[PDB]
């Protein structure tokens, strides 16, 4: 009579292929995604202060066009720059504008 | 609402090492990276019956 | 698969164990029955929940960089600018290839080496009681009901107590 | 080097094994012989073409980039664009020399795990007919013609035929 | 971790082995004693001093660069150097990071690999004249002094020599 007693590990149906340094498809029992390959579409206002420019961009907020005239004196973590901005002012170029943007932004 | 890291596409989720969805950001984020996908084993090998 | 376990002198794994991921299936005069290992398998989940924990929820904070679109066509300074941001995320971009792979084969291997090790530890619990049959499996030569399985399970057995029993049993002409 | 058997328990390797990496010499009473094993050789080399398929041929493009040479001294500009080279060619560089010496490290290692696996998989088939003399070789307390050491290479060795006889064998006085 | 003997089935260390990380406790009929074995220890440490050589003492130089602080605030340029600075130091940080979790991991598995080794190719000189206790002890079934305890660490014990008293001891009933 006796008996026998066997060692053994589980399995899953559903395994997911992962690469490693030997073979570049091998099954494993359960894995996680490293890379995040989504957003929601939107950009959340917390916890940063987020200010939203609308029609303006940070440097006509700065000038004071007019229609920028809610702007003043407000701060921000984060400027958000439309697309749609536009100037309704003078017309008006800055010299180095990508400093001048940059240097108020920080 | 309430997210830590901020991309031109919207925010996302920070739990995750990387991300492909944008070069931009701001925030506590996620390093960019090429990759669509980066498999972490969480478990030994599979030998299904 | 670097210790010769798992994928290895184990054929394949046991679907039907869902309560641990490592353990012990049995036969003997009462029946066969199958239990999980509870601490080999918590020492194969606490080294990967390790990983995770280097890996999940750490990411750093970066504020104002430098622009990375650009709409105009500018030469010496937007190449730059360019190419610091093509440089970066192409190291970037190797580092976690090389993480995962690295990780995974790790992962892949001590998994195998748990596995083993209990193999290993069993196999010295039973001292000359039984005998490696060469697939995990161990033929017990003695009766064995659930008690005495139990207690290999336990790590309670007492090879002295079988011995003489087990002894006739394999050196038998 | 890590599992012991090459380099190890192992005294040296065979130089006349020119038709597989890993194999059997034996001596009984018809004389002595060689024999590699395929499926271990295999496993070897299979898991070596891997780390060059994630190396050999798959290199990057890049175009339009920035100079990186200058025939006018010109400063602030220049040192960086210099700096930025200098600091890509010493990151790369960093890594190539960390994944050769991680790789080399693996492979000896695996390498020497695949001998051992061979090693234990063939302990295991010979159960209670053999002893280990410790230095990769068993003694086999039976006579075991061409036929008998074919049938351990071919894994079809059936210990229950010698049993009897190599217990005798093995516990004479 | 890996092998399973330190922190495995070798319960814990001997803080008064101080003249070697591998050796011998015995007991035999004259009483009990410890000796260090050379060969492992001395295996482990050149090993370890192999990594503290490509890391110790081997630093580039580098010379003329970009500045890395400012005074005044000056816009794009500035954030480049910045940028490229910000993303110098944290691939930098990144690597070593990496390179001491894999060093270290590396250097716990190598030992215990040394260990095991040790226990191995002990188990094995003893052949069929020793039991494997499963903690790392052997219990050997004849009478053996300190000289031939001393032949088991020398790698010149003879097991023929005890061969037919410790198979009586064994197989008794
Ligand atoms: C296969 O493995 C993955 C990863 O091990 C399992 O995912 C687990 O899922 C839960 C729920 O999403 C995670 O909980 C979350 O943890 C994070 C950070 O630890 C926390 O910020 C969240 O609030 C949330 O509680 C959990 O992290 C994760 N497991 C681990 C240890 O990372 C998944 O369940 C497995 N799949 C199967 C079917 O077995
Ligand atoms: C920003 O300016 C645009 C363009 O002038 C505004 O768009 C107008 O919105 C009004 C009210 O809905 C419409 O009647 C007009 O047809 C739009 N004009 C154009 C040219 O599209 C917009 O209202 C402004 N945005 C904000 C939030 O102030
Ligand atoms: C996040 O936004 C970027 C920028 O808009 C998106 O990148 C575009 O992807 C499309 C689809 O292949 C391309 O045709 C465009 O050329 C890309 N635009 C730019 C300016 O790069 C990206 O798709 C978005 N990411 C996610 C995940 O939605
Ligand atoms: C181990 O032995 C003890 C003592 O009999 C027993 O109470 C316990 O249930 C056993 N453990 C398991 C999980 O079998
Ligand atoms: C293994 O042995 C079987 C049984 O005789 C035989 O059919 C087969 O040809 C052998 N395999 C090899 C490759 O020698
Ligand atoms: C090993 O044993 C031999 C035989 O007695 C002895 O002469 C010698 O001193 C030992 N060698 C070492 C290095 O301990």
């Amino acid at each position: 009579p006796g008996a026998t007693l066997c060692l053994g590990h589980h399995a899953v149906p559903n395994g997911t292929i992962v690469k490693t340094i030997t073979n570049d498809q091998i099954e494993v029992t359960n894995a996680t995604e490293l890379v995040q390959n989504s957003s929601i579409g939107e950009i959340c206002d917390s916890p940063h202060q987020i200010l939203d420019g609308e029609n303006c961009t940070l440097i006509d907020a700065l000038l004071g066009d007019p229609q920028c005239d809610g702007f003043q004196n407000k701060k921000w973590d984060l400027f958000v720059e439309r697309s749609k901005a536009y100037s309704n002012c003078y017309p008006y170029d800055v010299p180095d504008y990508a400093s001048l943007r940059s240097l108020v932004a920080s | 609402c309430n997210s830590e890291c901020i991309t031109p596409n919207g925010s996302i989720p920070n739990d995750k090492p990387f991300q492909n969805v944008n070069r931009i950001t701001y925030g506590a984020c996620p390093r960019y990276v090429k990759q669509s996908t980066l498999k972490l084993a969480t478990g030994m090998r599979n030998v299904p019956e | 698969g670097i210790f010769g376990a798992i994928a290895g002198f184990i054929e394949n794994g046991w679907e039907g164990m869902v309560d641990g991921w490592y353990g012990f299936r049995h036969q003997n005069s009462e029946g066969r029955g199958q239990a999980a290992d509870l601490k080999s398998t918590q020492a194969a989940i606490d080294q990967i929940n390790g990983k995770l924990n280097r890996l999940i929820g750490k990411t750093n904070e970066k504020f104002h960089q430098i622009e990375k679109e650009f709409s105009e066509v500018e030469g010496r300074i937007q190449d730059l600018e360019k190419y610091v941001e093509d440089t970066k995320i192409d190291l970037w971009s190797y580092n976690a290839e090389l993480l995962v792979a690295l990780e995974n084969q790790h992962t892949i291997d001590l998994t195998d080496s748990e596995m083993n090790k209990l193999f290993e530890k069993t196999k010295k619990q039973l001292r000359e009681n039984a005998e490696d049959m060469g697939n995990g499996c161990f033929k017990i030569y003695h009766k064995c009901d659930n008690a005495c399985i139990g207690s290999i399970r336990n790590g309670t057995y007492d090879h002295d107590v079988y011995r003489d029993e087990a002894l006739n049993n394999r050196f038998q002409i």
